[PDB]
């Protein structure tokens, strides 16, 4: 199978709904070891996120409900193994696409804006890592989420404008890991004020391609620090 | 339960 | 397991939305012998039906995009190659159910009212096969669909009320075996029509605990009316 | 468009 064959694939699988065999195609273009278009970068994204995104869900649900069930062992013991079957899977799904970016992407990105892409994308599954974490693997999943959202951090601040929906979205995105991960509410708020702030001062820079995406990004930056200042 | 919201996995780039 | 602990997995499961996980659980609890409950019947019919449902609406999604990829024969290929993958994935899920209602479910149903729900899954299932299928193969899956829900339907007439959700539903899926399987208009009008109108003349059986299900069937019988009447 | 078919879950 050719790239072009393995992209089409992930643009069926995409259109059908059909998550697994999506990332599975993206994966073996990934492998293959040349660098992604833009439009490819967005069904790996896509792809991955949507694989891992509905663990993220079942694992939420199955957690609220041994929230509210009896507190003993035999009551207790099925859904204690079936989140940890959840978060295995996750696990698995994070570390392949972590692979996948530190052997194939990132080494190989081409410009500052597809670097941040994948930087951002690696303290993404960091992160998601880090929510069912504990113990010293949560310790190197925080500190390694921290270290690449920062080093995406750094140079978006020095290639991109604010208003840049990457930018934005990474900002976004780490905001989140400090108010979620490392419960530093302040940080998390003076960072999402920030980037809503410096995207506003310099609305005469967000161009047609951009406004969707900002202009969305911008709003959950605000819906967020509203959730996050209503814990007073 | 309500949680953060955080990026789309899709950007126009 | 126990059974206790498998119909629990399956809560679980469906509350998750992990199907999968849900339909190997109420495949188990079938194949441990026993008769099912209410509750039972109903978790392995949901289970089923979304494994399957994820298929029938992926294929009609890659079905769809095969038409309309006129002049260009890679693409083409393609399509007709992943839609046939699906296709594959849907005779082994109904395949799989099949075996369960006819080996295990339908010779032990103690009431005819689960004997009724069995038949009927046996009918629909048949019937998702007659969708994809083809040559002297469909001949064998529709007329096999046919026989269960003409069995179903002889027994839920003399055994249950026509306002009975199990009665309306089989009338609703056996018209619409008429209508799309069989190309059979009349048939299916009739049998609609019929449902409809001996539900509507003793109204006054509908009880609190069917009234939903039964007036939503209700409905889904005149949406049907009115979608055949277009292209009659 | 299609036809409509029965819910999967039912009262019994």
């Amino acid at each position: 199978m050719d790239k072009s064959e393995l992209v089409q694939k992930a643009k069926l699988a995409e259109q059908a709904e059909r998550y697994d065999d999506m990332a599975a195609a993206m994966k073996a273009v990934t492998e293959q070891g040349h660098e992604l278009s833009n439009e490819e970068r967005n069904l790996l994204s896509v792809a991955y996120k949507n694989v891992v995104g509905a663990r993220r869900s079942s694992w939420r649900v199955i957690s609220s409900i041994e929230q509210k069930t009896e507190r003993n062992e035999k009551k207790q013991q099925m859904g204690k193994e079936y989140r940890e079957k959840i978060e295995a899977e996750l696990q698995d799904i994070c570390n392949d696409v972590l692979e996948l970016l530190d052997k194939y992407l990132i080494p190989n990105a081409t410009q500052p804006e597809s670097k941040v892409f994948y930087l951002k994308m690696k303290g993404d599954y960091f992160r998601y890592l880090s929510e069912v974490a504990s113990g010293d693997n949560k310790q190197t999943t925080v500190s390694n989420s921290q270290q690449a959202y920062q080093e995406a951090f750094e140079i978006s601040k020095k290639e991109m404008q604010p208003t840049h929906p990457i930018r934005l979205g990474l900002a976004l995105n780490f905001s989140v890991f400090y108010y979620e991960i490392l419960n530093s509410p302040e940080k998390a708020c003076s960072l999402a004020k920030t980037a809503f702030d410096e995207a506003i001062a310099e609305l005469d820079t967000l161009n047609e391609e951009s406004y969707k995406d900002s202009t969305l990004i911008m709003q959950l930056l605000r819906d967020n620090l509203t959730l996050w200042t209503s814990e007073n | 339960g309500v949680t953060s919201s955080s990026c789309p996995a899709d950007l126009t780039q």
